[PDB]
């Protein structure tokens, strides 16, 4: 690994300078050296290696779905041939997507999951490894399609048992990851139903439990319970 | 889209 | 090279993919590409090659001040030593701004100036020569620095002078060189009276040509010229 | 930063 003679600080150090610098792929690059040291991540770094990934992945999904609606315009009726380049070419981005996944989901099974204990890490991990799989389901069209789909179906669902046992309704992990699962039922799965049920019902509970909060708290929480509303007015 | 995070 | 393989025209188009998907390290990479198939470039051509590279350099470029600022700040009385980290990371973003200049120089030097005969081309790779070295002096503390500036200098005053002789005030290229030849001097020649009066002169000797253009050419000279005026109100 | 194109 190129980040192996690095000190685990540095490059701690290194993917924060990235960040300031919108310098995403490096900041991957780095938190992926850190990982590597061994060592279990605190929340502030989870949070680094999050965003990085988030951050990569986000820019090739916007690049892939622009490439596909290109060649889908291409096989409509009274389009003109231009040959095989725009089929390669999404093909190139959605093969550097699909690594980047395949790259965080490895470092989620070799070994960040297995060694996180604590509920607030487990939950974290485990939604990041839904979220992984759901951008493979994003673009999977052969054989495996449904094995994909349901390895995010099975991390998101791990992580709901768990968030549901051991955090409060308005935890801001608990509330990401229910949001994110309702976008698995609305986009990947065709569970629309499903997807508006649990928006519903997470933003209700998170509702009902603000009152507990300290106003840091309040703020960071509802910041996400917005989003489940502006999906909910999405969807009805 | 929809929103995550 | 990496785009050996792939047919000139394939390249191009795949160019044209790449900006719509804003995917520009890709788009640079496959006009690269087709520059190396040593054919000269169309208008059209020279245009992708240099809206690709301006978008992967201002990228870094924008990085680059990001990090040389917090390193300054380092430098500060009563600041913290927190270790080589700061600088280090800036060396990596500067080593990888440095060597896309390079790429791009390279390509002009080998052999894209030397073909270009017409003056709207041979203006255009100077143009380009100029701005690839004022990259460079930006980035540039050692003994190198005066003849990094002098080669961006040497650059621009050879494309002004044919831009004067064989082409309209009005002239798209000839004012894009104008406004970036008025930066050099202001902010890398440490001259800004040069800079202001380059701005003033050629804002109006544009404005007494533009009777002669129609509504389009029109439109597309003063997009430009507001671009010297905004410059002339920055400094005066 | 001053304009360039
Ligand atoms: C260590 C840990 O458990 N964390 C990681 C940091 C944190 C959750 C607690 C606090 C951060 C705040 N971020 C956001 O609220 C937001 N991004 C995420 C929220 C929740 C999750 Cl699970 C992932 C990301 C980013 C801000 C800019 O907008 C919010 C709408 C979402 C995440
Ligand atoms: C082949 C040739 O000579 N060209 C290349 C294309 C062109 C100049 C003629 C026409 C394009 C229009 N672009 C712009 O006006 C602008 N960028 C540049 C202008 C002039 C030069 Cl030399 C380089 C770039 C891009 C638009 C979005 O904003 C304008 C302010 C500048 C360049
Ligand atoms: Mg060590
Ligand atoms: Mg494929
Ligand atoms: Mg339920
Ligand atoms: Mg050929
Ligand atoms: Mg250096
Ligand atoms: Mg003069």
């Amino acid at each position: 690994g190129a980040m192996g003679s690095m000190e685990r600080a540095s490059l701690i150090q290194k993917a924060k300078l990235a960040e300031q610098a919108e310098r995403y792929e490096d900041m991957a690059a780095f938190m992926k050296g850190a990982v590597e040291k061994g060592e279990e991540l605190s929340c502030e770094e989870r949070n680094l290696l999050s965003v990085a990934y988030k951050n990569v992945v986000g820019g090739q999904r916007a690049a892939w779905r622009v490439l596909s609606s290109i060649e889908q315009k291409s096989n409509e009726e009274g389009s003109e041939e231009k040959g095989p380049e725009v089929r390669e070419y999404r093909e190139k981005v959605e093969t550097e997507l699909q690594g980047v996944c395949d790259t965080v989901l490895g470092l989620l099974d070799s070994h960040l999951i297995k060694e996180a204990g604590d509920a607030e890490s487990r939950v974290f991990y485990l939604k990041m490894k839904g979220d992984y799989y759901r951008y493979l389901a994003e673009v999977a069209t052969g054989d495996d399609k449904k094995r994909i789909i349901d390895s995010a179906r099975s991390a998101y669902q791990e992580a709901m048992d768990i968030s549901k046992k051991e955090m409060p309704p308005t935890n801001p992990i608990r509330l990401g990851l229910a949001l994110n699962f309702s976008v698995f039922h609305y986009e990947i799965a065709n569970s629309p139903e499903e997807a508006i049920s649990l928006a519903k019902t997470t933003f209700d509970e998170a509702m009902a439990d603000l009152h507990t909060l300290s106003e840091d708290s309040y703020k960071d929480s509802t910041l996400i319970m917005q989003l489940l509303r502006d999906n909910l007015t999405l969807w009805t | 889209f929809p929103a995550t995070v």
